[PDB]
């Protein structure tokens, strides 16, 4: 999807 | 609206071409932690810092994001109050383009990493701490945000903060105001 994350980024 | 107490530049490259210059304005009244973290880290006070780091993930038609000067990846970085800090507040929300905000694992897990909307993103509100604005250089954002990536978002030629430093303010001002 649209997310703006560290580590585990996700869909 | 909320007052610019601080600026921060950043000269950019992309591969080996100088693009310009970005100047962001930094809401340390709202957010005096999150912006007292983001400016130590464009001087390299405490002996590490954003220069010469890259932008690891930029996405067309949503944002450009790094700050991962340990590991360059997503997986790393680190702040001035030790690796993560908690979330401030969330007063400023992801108004439009050109904003300013941390991107972190979930609650409560902020280090270094940001990023800079190049759309109104509402559905991070709440979520991220938003901290600061594109004063100048909007147009050398939009060059990061059209760059060639791979599939799995990263830029295929690099996207290197090349200098960074703060810039004074004597006195706070408000942002344009509607």
């Amino acid at each position: 999807x649209l997310l703006v994350t560290a580590g585990l980024v996700l869909a | 609206g909320p007052k610019v107490t601080v600026k921060v530049y950043f000269d950019l490259r992309i591969g080996d071409e100088d693009v310009g210059r970005v100047i962001f304005g930094l809401f340390g009244k709202t957010v005096p932690k999150t912006v007292d973290n983001f400016v130590a880290l464009a001087t390299g006070e405490k002996g590490f810092g954003y220069k010469n780091s890259k932008f690891h993930r930029v996405i067309k038609d949503f944002m450009i994001q790094g700050g991962d000067f340990t590991r360059g990846d997503g997986t790393g970085g680190k702040s001035i109050y030790g690796e993560r800090f908690p979330d401030e507040n969330f007063k400023l929300k992801h108004y439009g383009p050109g904003w300013v905000s941390m991107a972190n694992a979930g609650k409560d897990t902020n280090g270094s990493q940001f990023f800079i909307t190049t759309v109104k993103t509402a559905w991070l509100d709440g979520k991220h701490v938003v901290f600061g604005k594109v004063l100048e250089g909007m147009e050398v954002v939009r060059k990061v945000e059209s760059t060639k990536t791979d599939s799995r978002d990263k830029p295929l030629k690099d996207v290197i903060i090349a200098d960074c430093g703060k810039i004074e303010v004597e006195k706070p001002f408000a942002i344009a105001k509607e």
